């Protein structure tokens, strides 16, 4: 087998790659999808909920680490969690020593850090999880991609999961106009961009769709089905 | 045989610099072959090509024995691989030999092969010592792609046996664009269609991938109804393709 | 048998670990050195000869001691036996600090075979491919052993390992005699190095060591060169 | 169908002119399958 | 490899479109021939 | 091939060669080309970071990264792995400073760091860093240096070097620009052109061009171009590649 | 494949290894143990020591305490070592609270050091099944079979090693309410289990008989001939 | 196949490593031993005397543990030394701990224990050695165990083991007489036992290795039979012998 | 027969470690070469430098270094594994000299780095730093010593010994040279260690090639010849 | 050649996929069905004993088993990994009790116990721990502050709120026929009527007592499994 160059992350390819890396980056693209917008003061997280039958409850894709940072998963469970816990603990941390938020660079930075370790030395698989990262502090707000390979992206918006190139396609598109949205216009840009990646039959309904803003005045709180209500009633309809 | 392949230059698109490598490596020592006698040299005994699968190494030889009425075999690489140790000379040689009297021929080898594994050492001092030992005004000629650049024999990378190297780049955008056109031309697609935005949705999108692009687009745009004039059906097409399963698997958030 | 041959902790089905015999053979091929015990003393020698004169003779030496009466000799690798050398210096030096007293060779024997055999228990770490042969004096009595990369230590009248360490072996047990003399166990010691020696061995191209009631000396070049001359 | 065929042998070998479910049961327990499953996974 | 270089040297004179060779194709024969070599 | 003697970085070849080492060179050499030029008072450092989507932010994969107040830091290959390496740089910066008490020469940080990468190099469980970094630092009383340290873990003192895929292109058009004479201003134009032109348009387009810089101009503290200054260089750039 | 490794599932979610040292039972030796109103019993297939074992350290069924008994199957030294431990355990359960540990305690601690020890690679599973009986310290019949695979079960009278299906059948044809009501009838139970499946009776069968707190003792090779012959005394009175 | 490291199990259970440690002590010396009346005994081969073994030894086969103890190995020599070993090292710790020497069965245990140890976890290679331990104890006065690379062990008053062990065995347990015999008829069996078990038409006292153990007065002692003392049992046998074949 | 080049601590039939051999191969596959001579009271080691261009800095390619102020050092191979053997040689000397008050003396160095490199070689758990070392330097009553470390371990003294490409050439040039019993003054040693170069190479080399390093009776210190020193030398030589 | 990434946690597919996360996963459909259902009266948890032995002591097979007074657990999976999680949850159940004196809710409770989970690809297991997934699916179901609840844990330590799960070697079939007799405002008593209906839709074996062990958790009584009779009374009914 030519392709026994994929079963560690400490053997590269002949051509100079990890194919376990690539793996585990494409591992997050079996992930549900999920876009983040940010305005002059705010930034938010809408993802697609998914649920594994119409009878439980749709898979919580919006988690809060801090008041001021909020992240997004898309990927394997297990990992997007430990990371969770890991960014709550430093930013516990970060107020318990230095009495300020943690600033989203850094956090980023420590989240590239960490999960650079399983990229390189034997044992720890990969964290297979795309992220994506959305909080606020001195220099305004601002969304990062963590991507498995321990590689990090500073990005206007991003889409990360299943079917996301139509939304990276969609806010490629309204580029132009994301930066001077308030509340409801990047809202609802984030909410075309998940109707984008979703199907023709499916719609954007309450249970499917988890909403996070996050602001200067305004700290990082999830919505959900009845919270979402105010920010889809004044959705316009699918161009269909 | 597959004598006709009918190519005519339309059907490959977005390897101009490499299909003018191939007719410069080819076609035109076959036609100067006194200019090459004036200088006292021998022409190129057989052109190489590699790159990444389904990124028309194939389609450019048909449409170089198409531009030459070149007798084509299509050799395979990884079946001479198998068949026990005799794969040498006796199914090389069977090739090559029988090709020089319907001769104007093109042979053609194909993906890289391997470039208890002593029949593929057989295999290759087969070819090395069959392919050197060649035709003086060289009417037949072999065309040797192959699928990596990581695996290469000295022996065969020399002058004479494959010298001549043609590298098939991954279509970048414009190529992806071109490969998108040149599948859709037999299909009564409406200009309503934006090539170019499929194109910049076709990253990592490699040749062959691109024809699926076409061809299901048009079965959705039968799946809609038969709904002639769509893009919409080419956009779905793009989110699909070899992916078009939808694994549905649980323990991902 | 090709599966059991590639690892310490693994026995093959029909005999022993493999690794072990190709420690051996790997012993098998290295310098040839034989050891004589004698009536009143033990001597031991070993060819030093190399290619490229270049080469400081003086600069190395096979024929060690450990303490002021006990000598070795290996046959196989260099690099194991200067680890063997350090290992069985550390134990004898720890036996004198517990005891207050000169560390008996069979001891010492049975401490460094334990070292030897530490290195065999499991896998990552290969056995020494190094063959030691223990000479010493204590009790009125001359003692030599040899110890095993297999951590086997058994006790030799008379014995020659390493290259052509058959013939060897037969030499000595067609000249070794229990009545046998210090300066008569040389001579036959450097004849033994003499018959597969293959270059007329000079004063520096053997080193030989003996070891009686007054401690165990590696003998000069000086009289290697006497003792050379009155064999001839 | 093998199991459905071995249902309704079953069937005959008990001199029934009806196939139970038990029968059905013992055909896919001798077509299918050609304690370990029951005492350490519950 | 010398071989070749000779060789690469009447090819890389018909790039340039000669009937001969000159030094400099010489050069660049043997430098491709090199690489090819790495 | 090598087959059988590559997949762990601790076993030789039969030619004498560990060839995950050659793998991360090869690695490297499909990476993103970055330059530096060490001028008569300090060194500079360009970089072609491709902006592989338009929706990444300015800025964003910063590439240039400072070890220390008056250590610059350009590297190429994988994200990841210079991020880890400029972190392993910076504590071992930083505990030259705590137990030495001054600034660590850049000749030392480059030792220090060669040697903790091919520390990385010739275990099993571990895997050597697939990237090519550089060091730049300018100091009153040491002068100017500039390092290249590769996944080989060797660590040569280059007077302005490149690392990329425009490795050898870049050393060609390298070789005709003369280097000793002048300072940072009569540097960053030729350096701005350099990258402008070993980039290539046709293919790997969408290319954004940063440049950072140490010396006395800013009292030996490396620090990215101020704003004019890049674009006055862009502007050079512009009017060069015409 | 998925055969050779412990912590590793196959593709149909089994972890052959387990399964594998469960199936070593099968090739020891059979020890039934029934349970009846006031008796627990023990009886065991007695391997014929040819000329010179001694069968004074042959010892199949152990005593891990006072009020504890259990016979094992399957392989004689993890037996001999699951012993010590279980013994260790229970005294040191006696240390810390004081009173004696009862037999759903000590189950437990063997099925969760069998599991602990096939858990990880470089741990082989302790290929023996044991047949816990005892009664705790408020008088009641309780009898316990742990699995090579780290789990345990009630069983109000089970059978282990080869023929355990066999003897398993035979108590389920047996096994009446009636028939534990004495001593004795729960003794010919377990007799005529064993004598199902080693039929010469007389040796090859060690019994050891539990009453309510009296420190066993195992049935000496004195009355083991008595019994047998008041099963055969039996077995031609019914027929 | 399942004939990896030793913390595997054969679909049918087997646990091939323990049995290619079981297997390989057919190509160790063979030792015996007998439990007489008023006596016992360890009977044991030496394999390998080439023409130049010093003999500067106590005995090879048979290793003295304790005041009261003494066994014979079958193995791997390194393994030897290390049961060996760790044999004395545990009962001196019994000794301390306890003041009284050891019992045979505890000691046995303990290195059954060990043995078990060394194949049960850890990745490594089972001790290839089999042991046969001779002690006395206020317990159960004369007693011989036979110990087992795969860490089990058993009580016997009669076991060879070692090359041919398997014919030495059978023909002893037929050429046995369980409660009357003395010290010197074991003694006899034993010579013929190593008579017809060695490849040797008249066995040497060299090749023989013979230790009693006996208690008396108090005390219990441990003595090899020294070369005079082989030399006179092994010719009273031979003597017998010929009387035995005259008499045919 | 074969297949057991794989794990360094795997002995192969007839007891052949081929690891360390393939360690000893890319000793060689430097692509460079080195000699070192040694006279009645001095040591001269001279190695051969290439540069493939202008564009590197010249003072820092050097391959020759400084163990203590005393012991000079030389080496090739892997480049990288010189630096770390190099440091490690370091490291030994201070420690030595805390340890014992005394400067260490070039035998008992490669002897402890010898021991260094067959602790390496015994356990599977590190690659042999396949580079080779060559050590001088001058101790009393012995007098100049030249002193040779290879990965397998193996140390030995040499009046003359070579490293590189052109082992095998270089040794049996240095041994026409030694069988004539010439004394090798300080300028004749220099002069044989750069004709051993130039015939094994056949370059008859520019002087900017070469970097050279003596130790002398008088000056103990390890003094590498500087570019007017070397230029003296081998000028002089080219008349002479 | 799905083999090489077969082997071992830490390797990840081409498509990316966690096999042997997979496999355990499978591994519970050869688990014993289990049937939890969410009402706003409770949570009625029913399962299947699969009697090996008529002479086996059924007490001894424990489908559900107590975490706390005010929770409830139904397992479908190896009884070992079961019982180590069973017996972190009760830990941690009262650890919560210990450190903030209150009944900790469900949802913190199968927060914890994947937390135990999700660990097999983790260095802290130097210790001790599992090297490779848990092989068992929970079923936890109880009241808490925010009324009933109920929640299932997958053995890759995901867990979802349930109105009706039902897990085992039938969990397809159980969960179709649950996704359309299910509705909101169902009684505690038709959903236990509901839940024995599939169950005996789902059997292999016929209905009894000793086929079925029932449990059931309402806002006022605490965790209450079925005892006999009341199993009786509530299967003569169906
Ligand atoms: N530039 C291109 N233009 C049009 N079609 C292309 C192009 N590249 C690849 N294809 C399509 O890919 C297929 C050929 O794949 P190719 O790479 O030649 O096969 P292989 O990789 O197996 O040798 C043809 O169906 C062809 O239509």
């Amino acid at each position: 087998f030519r392709n026994q160059y994929d079963n560690d992350v400490t053997v590269w390819s002949p051509q100079g790659r990890i194919h376990q890396i690539e793996y585990a980056m494409e591992a997050v693209k079996q992930g549900s999808a999920t876009v983040g917008l940010k305005s002059k003061t705010h930034a938010v997280l809408v993802a697609l909920k998914r649920a594994q039958s119409e009878l439980a409850a749709h898979q919580k894709k919006i988690l809060h680490v801090d008041n001021h940072i909020g992240i997004s998963i898309a990927g394997l469970t297990a990992d997007a969690r430990l990371l969770c816990n890991f960014m709550r603990q430093e930013c516990l941390d970060s107020r318990f020593v230095f009495d300020r938020p943690l600033p989203v660079s850094r956090l980023v930075s420590l989240i590239g850090s960490k999960t650079q370790i399983p990229t390189q030395r034997y044992g720890r698989r990969p964290y297979g999880v795309g992220l994506l990262i959305a909080g606020y502090d001195d220099m305004g707000p601002h969304i990062f991609q963590t991507c498995p390979s321990a590689n990090y992206f500073d990005c206007r918006a991003m889409s990360i999961g299943a079917r996301s190139q139509s939304a990276r396609t969609y806010l490629e598109r309204h580029m132009s106009e994301f930066m001077e949205c308030n509340l409801n216009e990047l809202v609802k840009h984030g909410l075309r961009a998940l109707r984008e990646t979703l199907p023709a039959e499916q719609d954007l309904t309450t249970k499917n769709v988890s909403i996070g803003i996050v602001g200067k005045d305004l700290e990082f709180t999830i919505y959900d089905d009845d919270d979402v209500s105010p920010f889809l009633e004044g959705l316009e309809e699918r161009p269909q | 045989v597959d004598e006709r392949p009918t190519e005519q230059y339309s059907d490959i698109g977005g390897l101009d610099k490499q299909i003018q490598e191939l007719v410069e490596a080819i076609v035109l020592p076959m036609n100067h072959k006194e200019k090459f006698e004036n200088l006292g040299i021998q022409p190129p005994k057989g052109v190489l090509m590699y790159g990444p699968p389904g990124t028309g190494k194939t389609l450019l030889a048909r449409a170089c024995a198409a531009q030459t009425k070149a007798t084509f075999l299509k050799l395979a690489g990884p079946q001479l691989v198998q068949m026990f140790i005799g794969d040498g000379a006796k199914l090389v040689r069977d090739a090559f030999a029988l090709a020089k009297e319907k001769a104007p021929s093109i042979i053609f080898i194909d993906e890289l092969d391997a470039i208890g594994d002593r029949e593929v050492q057989r295999t290759m001092l087969e070819l090395l010592n069959q392919l050197d030992g060649f035709q003086p005004n060289t009417q037949v000629k072999v065309i040797a792609a192959t699928n990596r650049v990581d695996i290469l024999d000295p022996a065969l990378l020399r002058s004479g046996r494959l010298d001549r190297k043609i590298e098939f780049p991954m279509p970048n955008e414009e190529a992806r664009a071109r490969i998108m056109q040149i599948h859709s031309r037999k299909m009564n697609v409406s200009p309503d269609v934006n090539y170019e935005e499929l194109a910049r949705c076709t990253d990592d999108f490699n040749g062959a991938q691109c024809k699926a692009v076409c061809v299901e687009a048009g079965m959705i745009a039968l799946r809609r109804g038969a709904t002639e004039l769509t893009h919409e059906d080419y956009m779905e097409g793009i989110l699909e393709v070899q992916a078009k399963k939808k694994a549905n698997l649980q323990y991902y958030a | 048998e090709r599966g059991y041959s590639f690892s310490l902790t693994t026995f093959s089905p029909s005999g022993k670990l493999v690794q072990i015999e190709y420690a051996l053979a790997a012993v098998a091929g290295g310098a040839p050195s034989v050891g004589i015990k004698a009536a009143n003393g033990v001597v031991l020698a070993t060819e030093k000869k190399q290619k490229s004169i270049l080469y400081d003779e003086r600069s190395v030496h096979k024929v060690e001691p450990i303490t002021k009466h006990i000598g070795l000799v290996y046959s196989g690798m260099g690099p194991d036996y200067r680890v063997l050398v350090h290992r069985a210096r550390k134990l004898a030096q720890q036996y004198y600090l517990v005891y207050q007293e000169p560390i008996p060779t069979a001891q010492l024997v049975q401490r460094v075979a334990s070292v030897m055999q530490e290195y065999t228990q499991s896998g990552g770490v290969r056995p020494f491919g190094v063959s030691l042969l223990i000479c010493g004096w204590n009790e009125g009595r001359p003692y030599l052993f040899q110890s095993d990369p297999s951590g086997a230590y058994f006790a030799w009248k008379a014995t020659a390992m390493g290259k052509n360490y058959v013939n060897g072996k037969t030499f000595l047990e067609k000249r070794y005699n229990e009545d046998l003399e210090l300066e008569d166990a040389i001579h036959t010691a450097i004849l033994t190095l003499k018959e597969s020696f293959e270059g007329q061995m000079t004063e520096d191209n053997i080193e030989v060591g003996i070891c009686n009631e007054a401690g165990f000396r590696r003998l000069t070049p000086t009289e290697v060169k006497d003792y050379l001359a009155a064999i001839a | 169908r093998s199991v459905c065929t071995e249902a309704g042998m079953f069937a005959i070998r008990a001199r029934r002119k009806i196939a139970t479910e038990k029968d059905f049961l013992e055909a896919v327990n001798k077509v299918i399958k050609s304690t370990p499953r029951y005492m350490t996974y519950n | 490899d010398l071989r070749n270089v000779c060789t690469e040297a009447g090819m890389f004179a018909i790039r340039a479109d000669h009937d001969f060779v000159v030094q400099e194709d010489f050069m660049k024969a043997v430098r491709k021939v090199a690489d090819s070599k790495k | 091939i090598g087959t059988g003697y590559d997949l762990s970085a601790s076993t030789f070849s039969p030619d004498g060669r560990v060839f995950q080492v050659e793998y991360a060179m090869k690695a490297v050499e499909n990476s993103s080309t970055a330059i530096g030029i060490r001028c008569k008072d300090g060194v500079v450092f360009g970089v072609e970071k491709l902006v592989l989507s338009k929706l990444y932010e300015e800025g964003s994969n910063k590439r240039l990264f400072n070890v220390d107040r008056h250590v610059g830091m350009a590297v190429a290959g994988l994200l990841a792995d210079a991020r880890s390496l400029a972190d392993i740089a910076r504590e071992e910066a930083s505990n030259f400073r705590s137990n030495f008490g001054y600034n660590i020469p850049l000749k030392h940080l480059a030792d220090r760091v060669a040697m903790y990468v091919h520390a990385y190099t010739l275990y099993s469980a571990v895997r050597p860093f697939g990237c090519s970094f550089m060091l730049g630092s300018y100091s009153v009383n040491d002068g100017a240096q500039l390092y290249m340290i590769d996944p080989s873990g060797v660590s040569y003192g280059y007077w302005g070097c490149a690392i990329g895929k425009a490795r050898q292109a870049a050393k060609t058009e390298i070789e005709k620009l003369q280097m000793k004479e002048m300072t940072c201003r009569d540097i960053v134009k030729e350096v701005a052109k350099i990258i402008y032109i070993v980039h290539d348009e046709v293919k790997d387009k969408a290319f954004e061009l940063e440049l950072s810089w140490v010396g006395e101009l800013t009292n030996g503290r490396h620090e990215i171009v101020p704003k004019d200054i890049r674009e006055e260089a862009e502007k050079y750039a512009k009017e060069s590649l015409k | 494949s998925y055969d050779r490794a412990i912590t590793v599932f196959s593709p149909d979610g089994h972890l052959f290894q387990v399964e594998y040292a469960q199936e070593a039972v099968k090739k020891g030796s059979t020890a039934v143990g029934v349970r009846g109103r006031d008796i627990v019993v023990l009886g065991v297939e007695k391997k014929s020591v040819a000329k010179l074992q001694d069968e004074r350290t042959v010892r199949k069924i152990c005593a891990l305490d006072d009020n504890v008994c259990m016979a094992f199957a399957g392989l004689t030294a993890d037996a001999r070592i699951v012993i010590n431990r279980a013994r260790v355990e229970c005294q040191s359960h006696r240390l810390t609270v004081e009173d004696p540990v009862t037999v759903e305690y000590i189950t437990r601690y063997i099925a969760s050091l069998k599991q602990r020890y096939t858990q990880s690679n470089g741990r082989r599973p302790f290929g023996i099944s044991a047949l816990i009986v005892g009664f705790d310290f408020d008088g009641t019949p309780r009898l316990y079979q742990t699995d090579p695979s780290g789990t345990y079960h009630a069983w109000k009278a089970n059978a282990i090693g080869r023929g355990a299906k066999s003897v398993r059948e035979f108590l389920e044809k047996n096994y009446t309410d009636e028939a534990i009501e004495t001593d004795d009838l729960t003794i010919k139970l377990v007799i005529k289990a064993l004598l199902e499946v080693v039929q010469s009776g007389g040796k090859n069968i060690e019994l050891a008989v539990m009453r309510r707190d009296q420190s066993l003792k195992i049935l000496n090779p004195e009355e083991i001939e008595k019994y047998v012959a008041e099963i055969e005394k039996e077995k031609e009175e019914n027929e | 196949r399942y004939d990896s490291r030793t913390t595997i199990f054969s679909p049918e259970g087997r646990l091939y490593q323990v049995e290619y440690a079981m297997e390989a002590i057919g190509h160790a010396g063979t030792c015996l031993g007998i439990l007489a009346n008023d006596g016992v005994l360890l009977a044991a081969e030496r394999r390998n005397i080439h023409k130049l073994l010093d003999e500067v030894f106590f005995s090879e086969k048979i290793y003295k543990l304790n005041e009261d103890m003494a066994c014979s190995v079958a193995g791997i020599t390194s393994d030897a030394n290390v049961l060996t070993n760790e044999l004395r090292l545990i009962a001196q710790r019994y000794l301390l701990q306890y003041q009284e020497p050891i019992p045979c069965e505890q000691l046995v245990t303990a290195l059954c224990d060990i043995k078990q140890a060394y194949t049960q976890f850890g990745g490594k290679r089972p001790f290839g050695v089999s042991l046969l331990y001779i002690g006395w104890d206020k317990h159960y006065g004369f007693q011989l165990y036979q110990s087992d690379p795969s860490g089990n062990y058993g009580g016997w008053k009669a076991t060879c083991i070692g090359n041919n062990s398997a014919a030495a065995v059978s023909m002893l347990k037929q050429d046995y007489k369980e409660g009357e015999m003395t010290l010197k008829s074991a003694l006899a069996l034993a010579i013929k036992v190593l008579n017809k078990t060695m490849d040797v038409s008249k066995l040497s006292a060299e090749k023989v290795e013979i230790a009693t153990l006996t208690r008396e007065n108090g005390k219990t002692v441990i003595r090899v039979l020294k070369q005079k003392e082989v030399e006179q049992l092994i010719k009273k046998h031979e003597e017998e012998e010929a009387k035995a074949e005259r008499e045919k | 027969s074969a297949g057991f080049d794989r794990h360094i601590t795997i002995f192969s039939p007839e007891g052949r470690l081929y690891q360390v051999e393939y360690a000893f191969k890319a000793i060689n596959q430097g692509g460079l070469t080195s000699v070192a001579v040694r006279g009645k009271d001095c040591a001269v080691i001279v190695t051969q430098k290439k540069v493939p261009d202008k564009l590197l800095d010249s003072s820092t390619v050097t391959h020759l270094f400084k163990i203590t102020e005393n012991i000079g050092c030389v080496m090739t191979g892997m480049t990288a594994d010189s630096r770390s053997q190099v440091q490690r040689a370091r490291y030994e000397a201070a420690n030595w000299k805390y340890k014992y008050g005394y400067e260490i003396p070039v035998d008992m160095l490669c002897k402890r780095i010898a021991d260094i490199s067959q602790v390496y070689t015994q356990n599977a758990e590190m690659r042999p730093l396949g580079c080779c070392m060559i050590l001088i330097g001058i101790d009393e009553e012995q007098g100049p010593q030249v002193y040779k470390c290879d990965p397998a371990g193996y140390y030995c003294g040499f009046k003359a010994t070579a490293a590189g490409v052109k082992q095998t050439e270089s040794t049996s040039f240095l041994e026409k040279k030694v069988k004539k019993k010439f004394d090798w003054t300080f300028e004749q040693t220099v002069e044989t260690a750069i004709t051993c170069l130039s015939t094994v190479l056949s370059i008859d080399f520019k002087p900017s090639e070469i970097e050279v390093g003596v130790v002398t009776v008088e000056n103990p210190k390890f003094r590498i010849l500087t570019e007017a020193e070397i230029d003296a030398h081998l000028v002089a030589l080219a008349e002479r | 050649t799905r083999s090489e990434y077969d082997r071992g946690v830490n390797t990840f597919s081409p498509e990316g996929r966690l096999f042997q996360v997979e496999y355990a996963i499978e591994a519970i459909k050869l688990g014993s069905t289990a049937i939890g259902i969410q009402t706003s009266e409770g949570v009625c948890l029913a399962v299947e004993k699969r009697i090996t032995s008529p002479l086996m002591e059924p007490s001894s097979i424990e489908k559900i088993v107590e975490i706390d007074a005010h929770i409830g657990c139904a397992m479908s999976g190896l009884i070992a990994d079961a019982k180590t999680l069973i017996d972190k949850a009760r830990v941690e159940t009262q650890n919560h009790w210990f450190t903030y004196n209150e009944t900790m809710t469900v949802e913190s409770v199968t927060q914890a116990v994947s937390n135990l989970a999700l660990q097999f690809g983790e260095e802290d297991a130097d210790p001790g721990a599992m090297s490779r997934p848990f092989g068992v699916a929970l079923l936890f179901g109880g009241v808490d502050e925010k009324g009933p609840q109920l929640f299932h844990m997958d053995p890759s330590g995901t867990f979802v709120q349930c109105d009706a799960r039902a897990i085992g070697s039938a969990s397809e079939g159980a969960q179709s026929s649950l996704q359309e007799v299910y509705h909101k405002s169902m009684t505690l008593k038709e959903a236990i009527k509901s839940s024995l209906i599939i169950l005996k839709q789902v059997m292999e074996e016929k209905l009894n007592a000793t086929n079925i062990e029932l449990a059931t958790v309402q806002p006022g009584q605490n965790f209450h499994m079925f005892t006999k009779e009341e199993l009786e009374e509530v299967i003569k009914d169906i």
